């Protein structure tokens, strides 16, 4: 209305990024867990209709062969960010002939965010939270980025509507030493507790990047069926 | 090197070309398909010259005419198509020329069957008969001799057989394989003639 | 007359890999036509503690290219928080050289290093950025003299009785013999040679005097 | 003041630029950082922000050049832009010439970059304050501000709860000049501790000085120093 | 240089020599002239090694971005079109490329010849480089679609051998790769063609062979 | 406003300009798209003044290229310019790839353009929603629905425009996966006539196959309208 | 409402933004230039930094120079003044590139005045908040001192003061004619005037909060900052007098 | 040599209350191959303004399209026919706008200036718009020397329409019979203030 | 500049015990025409840096103007004597200028010598610099002295002695034979005079009217120009 996009609040906070931080609270809940064997990203898919093609809406995407990501907030803005991330990761691979570090990909993603500030072109903040998981030379890792441009590495993290309860459950149940299978069980139990559904196949989406192939793997019905049967 | 031939009568138009893909001294193919560019709505652009220039210009013209016809939901007239092709060829003439020779054939209800001869300098005119390439020198007079306005399509194909046989007998490049587009009676037909 | 922007300043750079080491020896003479600017101008530049680059051609282009590669490697270290190995630096050098495809650096390059798996590696480069890995290489004025010698010693293709068991000391002495032969037969090679040995402990430099005529 | 704080090019009736002041106000919410020096060394310490139990600490200090490092307080994206600018300037000076950049020239260029964003209505001041530690013929500590000013200090600190650190530095400034490196590190860590316990995770600590490129102190040495402080 | 590719009953055979030269001098005999564009597409090099290597890597980057965006494996036709347009955009700046792109996609096995002049030609049999005519003559003499994999590999090896025997620009080692529906296999990773002369042409080895 | 940010975040985190574009969509004519084994049916409301307005001139069912078609709901002129941009991109893809544009690529591009217009200074958002029916590279048929925000999703059957929710809940209770052609046009017609007045002049229905998009002749629409009159009494 | 843009005149024919800039400058640190018999002496009193104790000794210096023979100082914001001084150095560089001689002082003053004035014309540019003194001295021409105001006005003086407490400094400086007093004798008078005028300044912060420079015969008519050996007896005599 | 590629020639002549323009109908290729025998080089701009464009055929078509565009915009803006002298000056300016990359064309303009009095108007051009107005006749093309000789010998002042037609036709045909790269039919337009007579001559086809 | 029209001949610079001695005759030739015979070809950059040229005079004057403004801008930013740019800094700057112009195919038709004293630890001449107005010489280590060469292609290096033009054959042979470290002023003068004598006899573009310039602890001293003895 009256304040420009670059206006500072009296507290020293940009109005637009503060407002964009309300958009990330909306959306479907997702969780990421990092352990020594690899990183898992789980997500709920709130399917609005039976007529929608379920695989057409993707909450978990692959920024690269070794990078997965879960998005929350405005989905179109999220897809814009992930497309930019894919382009720049492939540019890094072409220029250097190696897989990009997860931190570098997160940093360039957060550099595209806040491009509207025009410090040195987008018009506004992106209003997107991303949990970017991956496996680089320094092992598996998970990062969290938000419209303010801050990046934060996490052992375990959550995004979306039920971020608070998900992070509470993760804080209670996460350990640094748990195995990959226990990490999958923890992720699906957190999603079970925060969801309002019976947690069937074609109700959650699961992906993982392990330290055996360092390759993005999108799960299928057999894998969610296995982990669900393993759940207590 | 790419022999193109065109013959227009009252009830048809026929285009023909050798089917050889040349790379230095070797024929890459004897069944080349980078010369004819069939456009939607009874239209054909037969291109000669360099294969890369042929591909670039032919696809450029094809994608522009298709964009026109889908944007406007009508079939572009053959005269408009021919003069658009000439205009675009002449636009690039003084900036990175397309070294391509063109026969532009089509059918309209407004103007009937139509043939246009156009060279690499974008010098264009409507013709009843025309030819391009070195082989033009060996076929044009045949087209002059046996043509008449009331030709049937079969008689035109016999004339093209005479042209192909002369190109085999006398031309330095003993061109044996030919492809033909026959536009008549609101249908477009493809034929392949050996020898 | 139009001014020609390229000059060959002469001199040789020889490279030879081992199993877990690599030797790169370069002469230090700097010349123009049949005169000598100076008898000491190093052609080999350190890039990382397990990677160096030597070059032969125009000295201004060589110096600018080596400084550019060093600058981009420091930028890489600051941005991505790890030193790039020889293969990353090799692709980077290829991209940098091809970025001036239509006005190339007047330099032929040898990138020598020890990779993460403790394997000696050489990459050889023409001006425009085409490059390949090799077990032995030579660039500069005397390269046509020395490449047959390296072929005969290393590969032994035309020898039924093959002695393919080499160690670091014999390789160093053989590289000294090779650069000595290049000095004998190439006018642009002489004065002094700097021999870099890269192995597990890192880079070590040694000097050998050569003929000054 | 609601009329005059709306655009960054408007002076208030008291001759104040309120948007630049708000950019400065953004700096006090950052975590505390401290920098001191002796005759030979500059020691920088900082509190790494940790936003939750499962988080890792936010990085507080960054290497610019072999004898130049920084710490930041405020909006971290602005700090990243300034960090990349400074690193590029240092490497460009090392590329064109064969010498280290002059620290005063680098700080002036950063301050010019700060000021150029205060002039146009289509730009905002960088909402971040940098402390710049270097050794260029002597230990040196600089500070930059959103308004395009800069200053040089014998000792510096800013961020959240930096007033206690400033009081400790005011008391103990006369000792730092003759302090050895170990005593200097202990003094900087104590000044940081006044702002609060400290931990190897949550404590950034780096040194630069004579015959000593910029180096973050290792976790084991940091553990020894934190044990000595307690 | 000599590169060739041909389609046959069990997919595509690709074959190359490994010589790189600067005028009369042989700069290398270990050059890798077959590049994995992706898991299902291979690309050859003939002419300017710098341009071929750089633009085939660039094509690989574009194909990676396309596949990641669309969740689909690109066709050989689309990759060939992208490469031909990229090379045509630099018409007149002296790029020198002769490339055979061959692979498997949802439309089956495909093979395209593309050069620096914007050329793009679909076929079942191509050869490029200074020894291309010799490989063409050998292949056209002996090519049959129903060759087995061993027969096709042996034919490719023989064609490369005769090209290296006649052409001064070709030599070193012969490599022969086989593209099938689920990737490609290096059937002959590298074989010194010194042995192939004393296999095919002069098996007795009791005197200098007289051409 | 050459480059002024028109779309900005409200204090609650919403983008109000996108919401107003959605309101503009809600005022537009209703469109419905239904998928089948190897064909789709698209039906659009049309309102014209009888005896004065030329009914041919207003095409809300549009052929984008060889194999893709588009329905829309919202501002007509915005629809025209975006559709022309989409046609240009279709032919640009077919130039650069030598294969026709897949439907998923076209839907992604339309969503990208809409998102871009929500995120660039000095441009208003597109006040339209679209239903894009077409064929994938593997010849599977698909329908993609896109919103003013730039969000898109693929649907078995979907409706956009005014009173789209009632048509959606109808299609949920009446869509039966693979269907013959006649029952598919019948489902589309009754679904759109839940909200639209029941007459043949108030609907335009077309069927997309691999070969072409064919508009159903008005006699069939008249007969099916009479049948729908019959079943309601 | 009329005071929200520099590019709007108020009903009584005034630009309020420039007046607010004047108010900003009058609250900032004091600067003065004074023509003397053998030179010009420039002095910047940074009384605002009396609070900050950890600032390095004599690091903050508002006195700069152009061509090693023109002093340039300011009162106002540091960044804006650095922008103006960079423009002055650029103008000197361009003038020497064109003509191979140094820029005359009045030409430089006019060009910098136009540069300052241009930012008071448009609705999107912040006007510079700084008053700029530019001065020089020569053996033949004696001293030329100019003060450029934030509105673009430039005026020549024999002595000038800007910033905080400038009225008291002007009153004390006006008590006697300095064109027949040398700079070395003038330093004591400047220290006495600072002690009597600025209440924050005292004996214990004169040595580290005041920048001094001059151009006179002793400096060969070129820029120099006063050494501690010349400053210390002068401030000691001023403190003993006071 | 660029003008020899297609060949071609245009002529114009004046009489009393009448004017005439004429041209050959050949489109040649590479200076010797005839590829069309109906390529008319005369173009109607309006009822009192005609232009004869000889030279390279692509530039003939391009210039005719530009002139048609400009004339149609002028006439629709002003709601009146363009004056022949205004058109001639416009053609000069258009040809000079491409001075360093000229259209390889040598136009003539033939028409009636209106004053109602219908005065004949003839002018000839070079490729960059240098124009010369004449009262008797104008010539351009590769056959310019032969046309100049024929018109100098045979031109008769103030002929009627029939005499003008016979004189211009004989001039054109005799000039074309001595030129290899022009001929293959001849178009002759005779304008009078009430009508136009278009004729095709029984010309040589060599 | 397409090519040379007004040309300066050789320049010879050497290190000796008190600093740099650089010599050049004062002739500029218009082809075979000795049009100008009192030209200055050794330019002062700063108190510890001088520049000499061989080749086209216009390009050399342009470079001299560039280095003059570079020195003035350096002085404007100076706060201590260590901030003054060294001869190697100017050598790198000139090499970069020549390299970029070579890349543009717009070369300066010159060979340039940049010579001087790298170290500030021998005098306090830079504490109070005088641009418009001008004890025993201190012995200076050769490591603290700098002489650097640049050519048209940007080929740049340094040595204990440098020659340009015809001196690269005549003077440089005698220098490589007879040069020794830590020569006195008299020995350096005698060697330079011998080199210039040979050049005067064998270089047609050379003159016997010499300009000598000395860079020492007391700055840059332009000797009174003299005719070659004997
Ligand atoms: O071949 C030689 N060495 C081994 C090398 N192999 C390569 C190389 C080989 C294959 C490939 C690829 F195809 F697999 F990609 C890529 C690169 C570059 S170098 C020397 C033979 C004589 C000529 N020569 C010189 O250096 C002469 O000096 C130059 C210096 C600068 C310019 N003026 C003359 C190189």
């Amino acid at each position: 209305y009256d304040r420009g996009v670059n206006t500072f609040s009296p507290e020293g906070r940009l109005f637009q990024v503060e407002y964009a931080l309300g958009a990330i609270k909306l959306g479907s809940t997702a969780v990421g867990i990092c352990v020594n064997d690899g990183v898992i990203l789980a997500s709920e898919r709130r399917i609005s209709s039976t007529l929608i093609e379920k695989d057409s809406v993707e909450k978990l995407l692959s920024i690269d062969d070794h990078i997965g990501c879960a998005m929350s907030g405005l989905m179109a803005d999220a897809r814009t960010l992930i497309d930019y991330a894919r382009v720049e990761c492939n540019h890094y691979k072409f220029i250097y002939n190696e897989n990009i570090n997860i931190k570098s990909c997160v940093e360039l993603i957060s550099e595209l965010a806040l491009d509207f500030s025009n410090l040195s072109i987008m018009s506004r903040p992106f209003g997107v939270a991303l949990l970017i998981g991956g496996v680089d030379k320094n092992g598996p890792c998970l990062w969290y980025t938000e419209p303010s441009g801050t990046n934060t590495r996490f052992s375990a993290a959550s995004i979306g509507s039920a971020q608070e309860g998900a992070e509470l459950l993760l804080q209670e149940n996460y350990k640094k030493d748990m195995t990959f299978e226990q990490a999958e069980i923890l992720a699906l139990t957190v999603l079970r507790q925060v969801m309002e559904d019976k947690l069937s196949t074609s109700n959650v989406e699961i992906c993982a990047i392990k330290k055996s192939d360092q390759t993005f793997y999108k799960y299928n019905t057999d894998d969610i069926s296995r982990i669900i049967d393993v759940l207590p | 090197m790419d022999t193109l031939i065109g013959l227009r009568g009252n009830n048809f138009v026929v285009l023909a070309a050798d089917t050889y893909s040349i790379n230095s001294i070797i024929k890459l193919k004897n069944d080349d398909n980078t010369k004819f560019y069939d456009i939607h709505g009874n239209k054909c652009l037969l291109l000669g010259g360099s294969i890369g220039d042929r591909l670039q210009f032919g696809e450029f013209i094809r994608k522009n005419v298709h964009l026109y016809q889908y944007q406007n939901n009508t079939d572009m007239f053959v005269k408009s198509f021919a003069f658009f092709t000439r205009k675009n060829l002449a636009y690039y003439l003084r900036r990175n020329p397309f070294e391509v020779n063109c026969l532009i054939a089509g059918y309209d209800k407004k103007d009937g069957y139509q043939l246009y001869w156009c060279d690499y300098l974008s010098n264009m005119d409507s013709v009843n008969k025309g030819a391009h390439g070195y082989g033009a020198y060996l076929v044009s007079a045949i087209l002059d001799k046996y043509y008449h306005e009331n030709l049937t399509v079969d008689e035109a194909l016999d004339i093209f057989k005479l042209c192909f046989e002369e190109l085999k007998k006398r031309f330095l490049l003993t061109q044996i394989n030919y492809e033909l587009r026959i536009m008549y009676d609101n249908k477009v037909e493809t034929q392949y003639v050996t020898v | 007359k139009r001014w020609y922007p390229y000059i060959d300043n002469g001199g040789t750079v020889i490279g030879l890999t081992g199993k877990d080491y690599v030797i790169l020896a370069a002469d230090t003479r700097l010349s123009l036509s049949y005169s000598i600017y100076t008898r000491f101008c190093p052609k080999i530049s350190k890039l990382t503690d397990k990677c160096i680059i030597g070059s032969s051609g125009m000295q201004s282009d060589i110096k600018t290219l080596h400084s550019l590669l060093q600058k981009k490697i420091q930028l890489f270290v600051l941005e991505h928080s790890h030193y790039p190995d020889i293969h990353v630096i090799a692709r980077l050098l290829c991209v940098i050289l091809y970025s001036r495809r239509f006005f190339p650096y007047y330099a032929f390059n040898i990138l020598a290093g020890v990779d993460e798996n403790n394997k000696g590696v050489l990459y050889n480069y023409d001006s425009v950025g085409s490059y390949c890995e090799a077990t032995h290489s030579c660039v500069g004025s005397g390269s046509q003299l020395i490449l047959p010698i390296l072929d005969n010693r290393v590969e032994q293709k035309n020898q039924l009785i093959k002695n393919t068991n080499f160690n670091l000391g014999d390789d160093i002495n053989f590289v000294k013999d090779a650069i000595t032969s290049a000095t004998e037969r190439d006018i642009y090679t002489g004065d002094k040679t700097l021999i870099y040995v890269i192995d597990k402990m890192g880079i070590n430099v040694n000097t050998l005097d050569l003929k000054q005529d | 003041r609601n009329l005059y704080d709306t655009d960054n090019i408007i002076y208030s009736p008291e001759g104040r630029l309120y948007q630049v002041e708000y950019a400065s106000e953004a700096i006090k919410q950052g975590t505390c950082a401290v920098a001191i020096k002796s005759k030979d060394y500059v020691v920088v310490s900082g509190l790494k922000k940790c936003i939750s139990k499962l988080s890792f600490p936010q990085e507080k200090i960054f290497k610019i050049d072999d004898y130049i490092g920084i710490s930041m307080s405020g909006i971290t994206s602005d700090a990243k832009v300034l960090t990349k600018f400074m690193q590029n300037e240092c490497l460009s000076h090392k590329f064109l010439y064969n010498e280290n950049i002059n620290i005063e020239s680098l700080v002036r260029s950063v301050a010019d970059k700060y000021q150029k964003n205060t002039q146009k209505s289509s730009k905002r001041a960088f909402g971040v304050g940098l402390m710049i530690a270097a050794y260029h013929n002597e230990p040196c500590i600089f500070e930059t501000r959103p308004n395009g000013s800069y200053f040089e200090y014998d000792a510096l600190s800013f961020g959240a709860r930096s007033h206690a650190s400033k009081t400790y530095l005011e008391k103990n400034l006369h000792l730092f000049e003759e302090c050895s490196l170990e005593e200097l590190i202990l003094h900087c860590l104590k000044a940081l501790k006044c702002s609060l316990e400290l931990t190897i995770s949550n404590t950034a600590l780096a040194v630069v000085g004579k015959n000593h490129p910029w180096q973050e102190i290792s976790s084991l040495q940091l553990e020894e120093y934190l044990s000595k402080v307690k | 240089t000599t590169t060739l590719a041909f389609k046959f009953k069990d997919g595509i055979i690709v074959a190359v020599d490994s010589r790189a030269s600067m005028g009369s001098f042989i700069s290398s005999q270990n050059v890798e002239k077959i590049i994995e564009i992706n898991k299902n597409i291979l690309g050859t090099m003939a002419g300017g090694a710098a341009d071929c290597l750089y633009w085939e890597k660039y094509l690989g980057k574009i194909i990676k971005i396309y596949e990641l965006r669309n969740n689909e494996k690109i066709s050989v036709r689309a990759a060939s079109t992208i490469l031909s347009n990229i090379l045509y955009q630099y018409k007149g700046y002296g790029l020198c490329c002769g490339i055979i792109l061959s692979g498997y996609d949802h439309t089956g096995f495909n093979m395209f010849y593309v050069d620096d002049s914007g050329k793009k030609v679909e076929g079942n049999l191509f050869s490029c480089g200074s020894g291309s005519t010799y490989a063409y003559s050998i292949l056209d003499s002996a090519y049959d679609y129903n060759l087995n994999l061993d027969q096709a590999v042996e034919l490719a090896r023989n064609a490369i051998y005769h090209a290296t025997f006649r052409d001064g620009g070709s030599g070193g080692k012969v490599r022969v790769f086989h593209i099938h529906k689920n990737g490609y296999d290096k059937i002959i990773e590298g074989e010194d063609v010194f042995d192939l002369h004393y296999h095919y042409t002069n098996p007795e080895q009791k005197d200098q062979y007289v051409m | 406003s050459y480059d002024r940010a028109i779309t900005v975040f409200s204090p609650d985190g919403h983008l109000l300009q996108v919401e107003h574009a959605l309101e503009a969509v809600k005022k537009g004519g209703c469109a419905v798209a239904i998928k089948s084994s190897n064909f789709a049916v698209l039906a659009v409301e049309k309102k014209n003044i009888p005896k004065l307005q030329n009914p041919k001139t207003t095409e809300k069912l549009i052929k984008l290229d060889e194999h893709n078609c588009l329905a829309f709901a919202g501002l007509n002129a915005d629809a025209r310019v975006l559709v022309n941009k989409t046609r240009l991109e279709c032919q640009r893809y077919y130039l650069n790839m030598d294969e026709p544009a897949p439907v998923d690529y076209i839907a992604k591009y339309v969503a990208k353009v809409q998102q871009k217009f929500t995120h660039r200074g000095g441009v208003r958002p597109f006040g339209i929603a679209t239903l894009i029916a077409g064929f994938k590279n593997n010849k599977e048929i698909c329908i993609y629905q896109t919103e003013p925000s730039g969000i898109y999703a693929a649907w078995k059957a979907q409706a956009i425009g005014k009173n789209a929710k009632i048509v959606q809940e109808f299609l949920e209770k009446n869509y039966q996966e693979n269907m013959e052609q006649k029952d598919c046009i019948f489902l589309a017609l009754k679904a759109i006539f839940e909200v639209v007045e029941l007459s043949s002049k108030n609907v335009e229905v077309a069927l997309l196959t691999e070969k072409d998009l064919t508009f159903i002749e008005e006699q069939e629409i008249n007969s099916m309208v009479e049948l729908i009159d019959q079943e309601r009494t | 409402g009329y005071d929200l843009s520099v590019s709007t005149f108020s009903p009584d024919g005034r630009l309020y933004q420039v007046e607010y800039i004047y108010k900003s400058i009058n609250n900032n640190n004091t600067a003065l230039c004074l023509e003397c018999k053998d030179g010009i002496i420039c002095c910047c009193i940074n009384s605002n930094m009396d609070k900050n104790k950890m600032i390095k000794k004599n690091s903050y210096n508002r006195i700069y120079h152009v061509n090693n023979n023109i002093i340039i100082t300011y009162s106002g914001f540091d960044g804006d003044a650095r922008n103006i001084i960079d423009r002055a150095r650029s103008e000197a560089n361009t003038y020497y590139y064109n003509f191979h001689t140094n820029i005359p002082l009045h030409i430089l003053v006019n060009r910098i005045s136009l540069y300052i004035h241009a930012y008071t014309l448009y609705w999107h540019m912040r006007p510079f908040a700084a008053s700029i003194i530019i001065s020089s001295f020569n053996e033949k021409d004696k001293g030329d001192i100019y003060c450029i105001e934030p509105n673009g006005a430039c005026y020549k003086y024999s002595g000038i003061v800007i910033g905080k407490n400038k009225e008291m400094f002007k009153t004390e400086i006006e008590k006697k004619d300095y064109k027949d007093i040398n700079v070395r004798d003038a330093i004591e008078d400047i220290y006495k005037f600072i002690l009597t005028s600025d209440d924050h300044m005292n004996k214990n912060n004169l040595q580290n909060l005041v920048n001094f420079s001059w151009i006179c015969k002793e400096s060969s008519y070129e820029f120099q900052n006063i050494h501690e050996e010349i400053l210390t007896p002068a401030l000691n005599k001023a403190v003993e007098y006071i | 040599s660029i003008y020899n590629y297609n060949g071609g020639c245009v002529l114009g002549m004046s009489g009393s209350n009448c004017v005439a323009i004429a041209c050959d109908l050949r489109l040649g290729a590479n200076t010797f191959t005839t590829v069309s025998t109906k390529f008319s080089k005369i173009f109607k701009m309006n009822n009192n303004v005609y232009v004869g464009l000889s030279g390279l055929a692509t530039d003939i078509q391009t210039l005719y399209e530009i002139l048609r565009y400009r004339v149609n915009l002028y006439e629709v803006r002003q709601d009146a026919e363009m004056d022949v002298e205004c058109f001639a000056n416009m053609l000069s300016s258009i040809l000079y706008s491409n001075r360093f990359s000229p259209y390889f064309v040598n136009p003539i303009v033939v028409g009636f200036k209106l004053k109602v009095n219908y005065e004949p108007y003839l002018t000839a051009y070079d490729l960059i718009g240098a124009k010369c107005e004449t009262r008797d006749f104008v010539v351009n093309g590769v056959t310019s020397e032969q046309l100049f000789g024929m018109c100098e010998s045979l031109y008769v002042k103030d002929q009627d329409e029939n005499g003008l037609f016979e004189t211009i036709s004989q001039c054109l045909l005799s000039a074309l019979d001595r030129d290899c790269i022009s001929g293959w039919g001849a178009e002759v337009l005779v304008l009078t203030p009430e009508k136009i007579i278009k004729k095709k001559l029984k010309a040589r086809m060599d | 500049t397409l090519g040379p029209v007004v040309t300066g001949t050789s320049v010879i610079a050497i290190k000796y015990k008190h600093g740099i001695m650089i010599a050049a005759d004062r002739k500029a030739s218009y082809g075979s025409y000795a049009k100008f015979q009192n030209v200055e070809r050794i330019f002062k950059i700063n108190n510890k840096t001088v520049m000499g040229f061989s080749g086209e005079l216009a390009d050399a004057q342009y470079l001299h103007e560039l280095l003059t403004r570079k020195n003035i801008n350096n002085l404007s930013e100076k706060k201590r004597k260590e901030d003054m740019y060294t001869p190697q800094h100017y050598h790198s700057y000139v090499s970069r200028v020549f390299y970029v112009r070579k890349n543009r195919i717009d070369p300066l038709f010159n060979n340039i010598i940049i010579a001087g004293i790298n170290s500030q630890k021998y005098d306090n001449n830079d504490d109070n610099v005088l641009l418009y107005t001008n004890e025993e010489y201190k012995e200076i280590h050769k490591d603290d002295l700098y002489i650097g060469f640049v050519d048209m292609h940007g080929t740049n290096f340094c040595d204990d002695y440098i020659t340009t033009g015809y001196a690269r054959y005549f003077a440089l042979t005698l220098l490589r034979d007879h040069y020794k470290d830590n020569m006195t002023e008299e020995e350096a003068r005698i060697l330079i005079n011998e080199c210039l004598r040979i050049l005067y006899f064998r270089d047609a573009t050379s003159s016997n009217f010499i300009q000598i310039v000395k860079v020492t602890s007391k700055g840059v001293e332009y000797e009174e120009p003299y005719i070659l003895p004997c």
